[PDB]
């Protein structure tokens, strides 16, 4: 089918790749082009954990994490603590929509246990930290489109819009 | 302020409605009431102006008949139908130009008159345009009103 | 805070549209669109809650709780509603334009005015105070346009002279050639002085007459004429949807508004006339 | 769906078409034609229900409560029809051409422009979500020619070259290799720009002035002399006919609307103004 | 004194504006606004403290007690208040204005009466005594334009002359030359006789009706159709609030009011009817 | 906005002086329907040659036209034809000056002596799209003064 | 980081000027935007000394402290008597709010330790003293901003609202 | 006050200069910079007599004279030619006009007399022959500016505009 893998964006620690891929072939849904970032995914009833980030399915539909959906298998290494869903594009809870997909997917999204251990707890938290953005855009971005600093001058752009798109839900523990 | 309007909008519109003796007429000026009130306030003043008197067919014994209506109770407007409407709003402008002091009734009845003065007269009202849009409103929305209730289809 | 969500929106026109009268003001037309405060075209949210509830509650079947939370209920109310529309103020009108010179050549363009701007502004402004939200994008925009307030200006296109609605005469100053657009579109958009824009967006409003005829005389009824107003196609409104927290929000954000593409506003829908597009400015970005 | 059955047509002008927009202040023929909010002819869907409800209600005088829950009862309207009408878009407009820098002699031609059609793509964009019905075939026709837009195309001809109405240049260029005859006749299509288009199509009306003559000395009577504008024969404007479910949809969908070939529009009937053709997309394929 | 301090504000519209009172007015509206003893729009300063005091507790959940301590603490606890609203008087009304060229145009005027500038010199003088922080840059305004009473007056355009709501031709006169105005809002201010201004204020006042259709047929109910009353976007009114000596006073004073920007009064939220804005005489001037 | 219905007012003042006889005033009256509906259907440069070419404009008529630019007690010679046709001529040209789409000296220039009418009508050609477009209200207003101001026949 | 302090407004000896130090740059936090003072900022629960002026914390919150910013390092003869802190820009009490703040401020203020031989006392001050407004205008509005007593001011406003807003709370020991 | 003079582009070679030194002041009426030549004087009813470029009054419309009438005096020398006339700049016909004059211009154009010695029918001289039309260039256009010749590649233009725009009449007797 196609292979796409979901990498959240939270100010993490952790965050920078825990993936082994890339595009591999010609293909992705986020895009970067003089307006900003398109295609965002979404995904609702979830949390991240920072510690070892990943999202944690809790059932509250408050809670939603926003990240970008790259191309590439779930890093072929691990495969277990990947959740893995075969989807129809109609399906996807897309934010900033730029062009249709093929209609079936292939999605990997870091996936954690549920822990019931303690009680869940999410605290709304932005990604403006201009401190931690520049790490992101070196990180996250560049190593997957490294585009942004070949061609792409509008590099502000790009900084400018993860301060306003990604915002997820966080465990903070 | 306007309360006085309701009045004078009954009597300017008692005397157009007597004087349309053909009963097509009576139903043209009900035409004229509704459409040219909308166009004063889409297209302006001075530009539904010109269409009407444009229309009107001025310079006539019909010129003449005016100045009588504005005091006398027994003119009539006589022409085509379409002409004695358009000449009988013309009167309820003018009608309330004068009742209002907005344009001196002497020079008005002297510019229907006088061929070389009545181009005074439209230029006189090109300056008065935005102050008599203004005041005319609730005037010509009650001639409108009145219209469709009075002018009835036998 | 005080809203979970905040979800500012267009409302483009696909047919001219026609909500109705409303107000208590006689006119001279019979039938009016409803007007702002400053006399231009707007949607009391109103009439916008009703027909995108009415809306829902059709195409959304199964989530008939959901739109009652957000929507309110309908026969016996025993809470107020979550969800809350805003005025749907005029953001551009489109007018035929016959450009002097230029290498493109137009036949319309989007007109918009400077205290149009301003009341968008407004709504920008005090919803990114009342919620999580920060539409910085657009407000970065608006707030350059409204740097050059008291001259007409062409947003991208470059014109110079154009006569709008064939009857005004313009010249247009250009304001970066970098900003991107608004709105989707290679349409320019005109941003007039408020003085003559009224009078440019007065001329696109479209009076029409209709009548009622006779059947068996084919001809117009005693009286049964009567005019009417509609607001053209392409027109773009904006307004904003908003909602506090209750689980229901979530989802009415999820889904519901994520698959409202068309609805049909206002009145005089047996004659087509109120098919609009609404275009999220999560996604017109 | 929000529509039960979407059945889009195009309106062929049997003879001269006109439906009257009234007379105006600020128009100079004193009875015009139906004017769009872009300059171009078009036929109001209020027009269009009226003058084809009136053509059911005596051609099906069975099926009057068929027509009523459709179209809306007449005496007693205690409830809204169930189908629209949209405004009749101008298609195309027969154009006298000189067939220059081509052997192959036409006398006219259909011409369009890219505004007309990206207004039918919009009704067809819109119709297609608020109903299951596709029109894939119509969409994608109309979206391959809006792909070679800031260009003048000619469809099923090789011409290159034209000089339309007497007086307008254009310097054609073929489609990339077909487009099946969108409207199905030996007379190529062409798509112009709409600056060239504005004054091809306005220069295609037809404009007549008229006299009435005294009934006994065979004179003009006194300002009997006015002026009219038609629409040319073989025009064809583009509308939509919508419907809710009803039990009574089904049946005008199935039975009504394939028993409605010819019907007369506008007015000036008895100058054989008005016949006009309806060809339903849904067998135009 | 007990009332240390007094901070006067402005409560800008940013919404229409729905303070309910039942139907304690005749004119034709069901639902009318809140009147005072003359007629004109206020905000009671039971509603104003209420509407302030239900936000500002979901929006400083851990200072409760600060707000309990000074406006209320509507529990059964009956420790004595320590804050004081007053009424909010209506101070400027937008108004429609087409002026005689007369100006660098403007399409819409602020409007006061002198009726409603006696109350506000009222309010202003009231608090001089106590407010060590003498705002007399504004209240000096006020008396000079009050000694002007008896005439149109335009505070720093230069008309003349202009055309308020459609309806109401007035000719106005400067100050004595010139003085700065207000309202930062590049608008100017008008303060019209009381005979005069009465009408155009009461014509700047929203007077809608409302429908409830009845869902089936889409027909509206029977008795569902009432009328409404709303005060426009832009609208300003001024109130004062008044602190006992205390130290949640000197809190709330410095840490609480700094951040109300933007609140919500009256009802109708759902019609997005509330959202107001505060401004705080004590930067503005 | 309504300027043009002031400049209108204007020019049909000179126009309804200079035309002396009343037979050449319900000649304009009839001009004046007619060529404002044919810029309409044919455009501005057919009918402007269709003018131009019936006031037969030799040079005697040409400085009552250039006459009347300043002063108001000049008179149009010819019949009902010529000085109609010249009349709607100068009622033309009148907006092009007071709208500063020609410059009046070049206009004035132009119309005098030999060759430069040539350039006139070159240049105004060139101008016709403009043209075309901003008389429209003009030409309309002059079409009611005309048949308000002047009787039938 | 970007070096900012707080002089503030008494009619006191000791804050001729205390900052030691100008812009160095262009940047700054207090105005006078030609309409009065801009962006006056006040701490609350600090209290000011007659005798070498500076700000004593006071746990009251009615006490307060008005003043102004200039961007510059302390006296650097003491350098001890002088609170930093980090912090952004919303979290600043600031009087006539003209424009945004940087979100990242470094403020140094006067500072003592309380000196708790003597209790404290605290006292409205206005500081209208139609002599002493002249000397300050004279020590800082001056060495501060050279341009007020130059080409452009407004004596009629800005000769009176120094008297008019600035006040605090002084032990008056 | 404002001192500007006549000098016209005929094929002559007498109006090289034909008058001395310019006003000094950086006034003139004609622009040379973007589309080439703007403001070119028109006079009518004179003519140039294929040598002594001087305008004598003939009575007919049809004698042009173009050229750039500029500030100056003429030759500060023996005032028995020029005319010395003063007008309000709304009494001269300009052709390509560009940047409004507003003040009163007093200018000087070269006036013959009549010469009533025979019959003047002018002969209208059209500008051709390139290699004058650089010449042109060469003893006029490249001295009254100097921006021009030593800075424009706008060159090819003026020596386009003077075939283009100049066109006169001569007596040639």
């Amino acid at each position: 089918s196609t292979q796409r893998e979901y990498v959240f964006i939270p100010i993490t620690n952790s965050i920078t790749i825990d993936v082994k891929i890339t595009i591999g072939g010609s293909d992705h849904i986020t895009n970067i082009d003089e307006r900003g970032i398109h295609n965002v995914l979404v995904i609702t009833g979830y949390a991240v954990d920072e510690k070892n980030g990943r999202l944690v399915p809790t059932l509250d539909p408050c809670d939603y994490v926003k990240g970008i959906l790259v191309a590439g298998t779930p890093q072929q290494a691990q495969s277990n603590d990947f959740l893995t869903l075969k989807l129809p594009a109609n399906k996807l809870y897309l934010i900033r929509k730029k062009g249709n997909i093929s209609d079936d997917l292939k999605i990997y999204i870091p996936y954690s246990s549920p822990d019931a251990r303690n009680s869940m707890k999410t605290k709304p938290v932005s990604i403006s930290d201009d401190t931690i953005v520049n790490n992101i855009i070196k990180e996250v971005f560049d190593k997957i489109y490294n585009i942004t600093q070949k061609e792409k001058v509008k590099i502000e752009k790009v900084k400018e819009d993860i301060k306003e798109l990604f915002s997820y839900y966080a465990l903070e523990q | 302020l306007y309360e006085e309007d309701y009045k004078l909008a009954l009597e300017a519109f008692k005397k157009v409605f007597n004087a349309l003796t053909h009963y097509g007429a009576k139903q043209a000026f009900r035409s004229r009431a509704r459409d040219l009130v909308e166009e004063i306030y889409n297209s302006g003043f001075i530009p539904t102006f010109f269409y009407i008197i444009s229309k009107a067919e001025l310079n006539s014994d019909s010129l003449d008949s005016l100045i009588s209506l504005f005091s006398s109770d027994n003119a009539i407007l006589r022409g085509s139908d379409e002409n004695v409407s358009y000449s009988a709003y013309l009167f309820i402008i003018l009608y309330y130009l004068i009742k209002r002091g907005i344009i001196e009734q002497k020079f008005l009845i002297q510019a229907l008159r006088c061929e070389k003065t009545r181009l005074d007269l439209i230029d006189k009202l090109y300056n008065l345009a935005p102050i008599i849009s203004a005041k005319i409103r609730t005037y010509l929305l009650a001639i409108k009103r009145l219209s469709e209730a009075l002018i009835e289809a036998r | 805070p005080y809203y979970a969500f905040a979800e500012p929106f267009f409302i483009h026109a696909i047919t001219h549209l026609h909500v109705g009268s409303g107000s208590s003001v006689e006119e001279e037309i019979d039938l009016p669109f409803q007007r702002d405060e400053l006399g231009y075209p707007t949607i009391y949210a109103s009439s916008l809650k009703g027909a995108i509830k009415s809306f829902l509650l059709k195409e959304f079947p199964d989530k008939r709780d959901v739109i009652y939370k957000v929507l309110g209920e309908d026969e016996n109310p025993e809470e107020a509603s979550l969800g809350t529309f805003l005025d749907a103020i005029l953001f551009a009108i489109p007018s035929r334009i016959i450009e002097i010179d230029s290498a493109k050549p137009y036949v319309w363009v989007y007109v918009t005015t400077y205290e149009l701007l301003k009341k968008v502004k407004l709504y920008l402004d005090s919803i990114s105070q009342l919620s999580n939200a920060s539409f910085s994008n657009l407000k970065n925009k608006i707030d350059t346009i409204l740097a050059k307030e008291g001259k007409n200006i062409t947003l991208d296109s470059d014109l110079k002279s154009a006569i709008l609605n064939e009857d005004f005469y313009v010249e247009l100053e250009a304001l970066n050639n970098k900003i991107p657009s608004i709105i989707n579109a290679g349409v320019p958009l005109l941003v007039l002085e408020d003085s003559i824009g009224r009078e440019v967006i007065n001329r696109s409003l479209i009076r029409v007459r209709r009548i009622r005829i006779d059947r068996d005389k084919k001809v117009v009824e005693t009286g049964g004429l009567w005019s009417e107003e509609y607001v053209p196609m392409k027109t773009i409104f904006f307004s904003v949807l908003l909602g506090k927290e209750s689980k229901e929000s979530a989802i009415f954000a999820s889904c519901i508004l994520r698959n409202l593409r068309y609805v049909i506003l206002g009145g005089k829908e047996t004659i087509g006339k109120g098919i609009v597009e609404l275009r999220w400015v999560k996604d017109v970005i």
